[PDB]
């Protein structure tokens, strides 16, 4: 229409959600060394992945966010850390590991008593589009017959990693709570690909069960109304 | 163009679509392909093929391409399916870029290893579609229009053709690394004919591409 | 520093907000963009994509879904009613949601516009006949037969052309109903299939868009 | 490439890390008289020093920020001082000095409930580039067989000194740790030099070990592939 | 005091930020800046110098360094293989780390373009010989002989040329090979020293970049 501006494909994709749910518990066994780390799943939640199988070939950026509460929601007086990690860096090992006070790779100092705090990512991707599938092997070695270390990850397509902690040699005195917030501003897409829509059984591989339903069963018969 | 005396009957009156309304691309020939025909049956489901590692066994020059790494060419797609004037039928062609195949993952534990090397290669005939609904992909037949397409129907046409530049995943592309595309036939409507009748559909596939490249590097 | 007090509500935290933030990364330097022949500008283009539609929705089986789609017709069926397409509402389940139209307006709650559909015949040759196609008005009653339809805009089915018949309705916006009728009996020469099967396309028209989105996820 | 600003000498060396570790508990022997002061040691990090090496003749300024927290990371309503020590002014000797109220030193009240504040320094060499080789004697005097007062803190190279304190006549009641992190706006060399390689021994001096090890030895043999 | 608020996120401190921070000494007045004949520009100049390479690690005592990074030849071997570099790849361990290329691309993590190498020749005035130079393409099996190497880009080695002899890489970006053959035997006259070392250089193209920065440090 006229006022087209909330039906582009920008407005398309123009909605911050729920990306990711990571917990710190103040004592338990899910983080029993005081950290934890989140990989990057747009895939996992159905609601979101099914959107971008729409299109084959697509180029999105990112922005990211922090909220750190305690279970009953109070604010107390302590600092966690938030760092982008590129495919060549390595991940923390422990919670005294020296990848933390690493120059390249990017943190920063933020206080959950200010409102929360945001932080965007741009192209990352060494390819010119992101490709949600890819025809041919996982890994990108000239080996095509072993357990590669570098399978699972493979820098034609993973987009970064995230770590939390919180710094000071003190032991922290709070629980905490963590909930993860993600949004596109420039999103670019070339090629439409027809929409999934049956069952999904795996988290991030297309396979499928042998257990068929229909998407609709709702009319009888032809002749019904 | 003969090897020997190969001077096949063909048509002349082809059907011009054009795919976008733009032509192949350079830089970024005569040799008419021939496949194995194809048995079209009441109960048979559709085929698939993927393209362009079989594709490096059927062609003149394919049988070179298999030591080729790059390409350079434009695709003109012919379909052929001939029929007396009296049979019934329907059939659907269309190409589906970026067309990943879906493996089965049965059994009473839904999980499996790398995929079998039985699975990925069918041979040069071709496979068929275990549940055809779903492309064995789990993606619904119904969708497929949105892609490039023809329509093929026994009372209207007896061929068809498709026409499609090289899109790949890189600008920088590699043939024999990357899988390009793959062609999808199925039929809608189940074919029928009079008892006594010959019940068997002739099918062939023709294509002529241009080029392609050697590539090489040493240590 | 500088004397002016922003106005209370500084740090409320909106989805819906137009704000930039600083790069992580503010050194880096993009890859090029490229041009690849696919392009997308909107949702209004993808609706003007043809795809098929679903009549039959009888049997369940998994080996069984193909005949689901499509519907049949013979010959000993004659004077009267063949099928009834349910009713005109894309949105909601019935026809429309096994097309891409329909589920992309799944994501939306209202649209308006004009829809428009084609019809394909999959006979013999040899074969003839006469077919009728009936739209009523919304708020109109049942259809009783082929007069009654008649009175409203129906379109009329010929042989001679194969599949130039083609329907527009001029707005959509409870529930508008079409169905299909026995105009006159089915005539097959000797020789010949005795039954044939029968297929639908449908798209959406230029004028034909949608307002505001919804939060709509069924699976998973 | 066209996009080569991330590839330039200031993005080689646009990086915030790790400086400076500086703790001030509340009760111990580490700094029993509750204040600490801390020397500007680029080359005590082997990360950042190896890069330096790279050129000879090499000018930077620098910005630096501070941040306090407990051990658990809370915040605490208490008040720290920062001041900048030119190698001519005296540095601090007890906690009650009257160096603290010195005017021609510059310093700077902050409280850290406030998120942490940052402060510059620019160019303060004396000499127009800095020299992190002096092909000659450490001290700039006019005796060479003494152990002179300026022996260690030359004016050719010094680049300053930074002390810390909480003031206030009133018993601090709060632990404090403490970390530093800095950061080069402005970077210009002239002259490379080959690059440091092998082990280092001491912490400032480049003398080296009679051990020798060699950077690589993955390759067996030539016809070995 | 002036009415606005900021949105969220105002206090961030991320390394990346182009922020200007008010001088601790508002009235000093820097050095004058001076002219000297040393200038850096970029890391793309740096890469353009010319640096030795190794191919030999077989001794590691320390009096035993030197003849690690020059390898030997000798008129008894003949029709067969002398040495074979390591895989192409400058920023993993193997031949590359030694120079200064490969050791400012591991503060890198991709790169993309093209690489030359050049040849030079310690022999004796009145020696003489053939020999090879072969490259082969990454994916390609390993190489048999000369023959299999020489139908790929192999460079032939003349000694009426002293050090003439130069290779260029058109691409790289899992990794290729190069090895050097015996075209022909060595000959030498009588009175020459019987054997020779042989010695090597490498630098970097014009159009070869690194595209983003890593965190990568070894010792200490």
């Amino acid at each position: 229409s006229h006022s087209t501006a909330e039906t582009t494909l920008d407005s398309f994709f123009s909605r911050a959600g729920l990306v990711g749910e990571i917990d710190l518990p103040l004592e338990g066994t899910t983080n029993p060394n005081g950290y934890a780390n989140w990989d990057i799943d747009i895939t996992g939640y159905a609601q979101m992945r099914r959107k971008v199988e729409l299109f084959t070939y697509m180029r999105f950026d990112a922005e990211f966010t922090f909220v750190a509460c305690t279970p009953t929601g109070q604010v107390v007086p302590q600092l966690l850390q938030y760092m982008f990690v590129p495919p060549g860096a390595p991940e923390p090992d422990s919670r005294e590991s020296l990848a933390w006070q690493t120059a390249t790779n990017p943190s920063v100092f933020v206080k959950l008593s200010d409102p929360p705090a945001q932080v965007s990512v741009p192209f990352m991707s060494p390819a010119s589009a992101y490709q949600w599938f890819y025809d041919g092997y996982p890994t990108f070695g000239e080996h095509k017959q072993e357990k590669d270390l570098e399978y699972g990850a493979c820098p034609n397509n993973m987009m970064g990693t995230f770590s939390v902690r919180t710094v000071g040699t003190s032991k922290s005195k709070y629980p905490l709570v963590i909930r993860i917030y993600m949004r596109m501003k420039h999103v670019r897409a070339w090629i439409p690909r027809p929409m999934r829509n049956q069952n999904y059984l795996f988290k991030a591989n297309p396979n499928y069960a042998g257990n068929f339903i229909k998407p609709t069963g709702a009319s009888r018969t032809a002749i019904t109304t | 163009l003969t090897i020997g005396n190969s001077t096949i009957t063909t048509q002349e009156a082809a059907n011009i679509i054009v795919g976008y309304g733009e032509w192949p691309s350079y830089c970024s020939v005569n040799r008419f392909y021939t496949l194995d025909t194809k048995l079209w049956e009441k109960s048979s489901k559709g085929w698939y093929w993927k393209f362009p590692d079989v594709l490096t066994e059927t062609g003149v020059f394919g049988q070179n391409a298999q030591f080729h790494y790059l390409y350079r060419s434009g695709f003109c797609i012919h379909v052929q399916c001939n029929a007396s004037k009296f049979h019934q039928g329907a059939l659907l062609v269309a190409v589906l870029p970026e067309y990943v195949i879906g493996t089965v993952a049965g059994g009473t534990g839904t999980e499996d290893s790398h995929p079998p090397y039985k699975q990925t290669q069918p041979g040069a005939d071709g496979f068929e579609l275990q549940h055809p609904y779903v492309l064995d992909a789990g993606i619904p037949i119904s969708q497929l229009t949105v892609c490039p397409h023809q329509w093929i129907n026994l009372r209207t046409n007896n061929c068809a053709t498709i026409i499609v530049p090289y899109i790949n995943a890189l600008p920088f592309d590699s043939a024999l690394n990357h899988c390009n595309f793959g062609l999808l036939v199925v039929p809608i409507s189940p074919l029928d004919y009079d008892q006594g009748a010959t019940p068997v559909i002739p099918i062939t596939i023709t294509l002529a591409p241009m080029c392609s490249e050697f590539a090489g590097l040493r240590q | 520093g500088f004397p002016t007090e922003l106005k209370p509500g500084t740090n409320q935290f909106l989805t819906t907000d137009d704000g930039v933030s600083a790069p992580i990364l503010p050194n880096f330097h993009p890859t090029p963009c490229i041009h690849i022949p696919g392009e997308v500008r909107n949702l209004l283009e993808l609706c003007q994509v043809e795809t098929i539609l679903e009549v039959n929705n009888v049997p369940t089986n998994a080996t069984s879904l193909m005949e689901r789609l499509r519907f049949p017709v013979s010959a000993q069926a004659g004077k009267g009613e063949l099928c009834a397409v349910f009713r005109a509402d894309p949105g909601r389940s019935g026809p429309w949601q096994s097309t891409l139209l329909g589920q992309l307006c799944g994501y939306y709650t209202q649209w308006s516009g004009s829809l428009e559909v084609t019809f394909m015949f999959t006979g013999s040759f040899m074969a003839t006949g006469k077919m009728l196609i009936a739209y009523t008005p919304p708020g109109g009653p049942l259809p009783k037969d082929r007069a009654t339809a008649m009175l409203g805009t129906h379109v009329i089915w010929d042989f001679g052309l194969q599949s130039s018949v083609t329907l527009v309705i001029p707005w959509i916006s409870t529930t508008g109903l079409v169905s299909i009728w026995y105009q006159t009996n089915y005539v097959v020469p000797i020789g010949a299939p005795n039954t044939a099967y029968i297929i639908a396309l449908a798209a959406a028209q230029k004028n034909f868009t949608m307002q505001l989105c919804k939060d709509a996820s069924d699976i998973l």
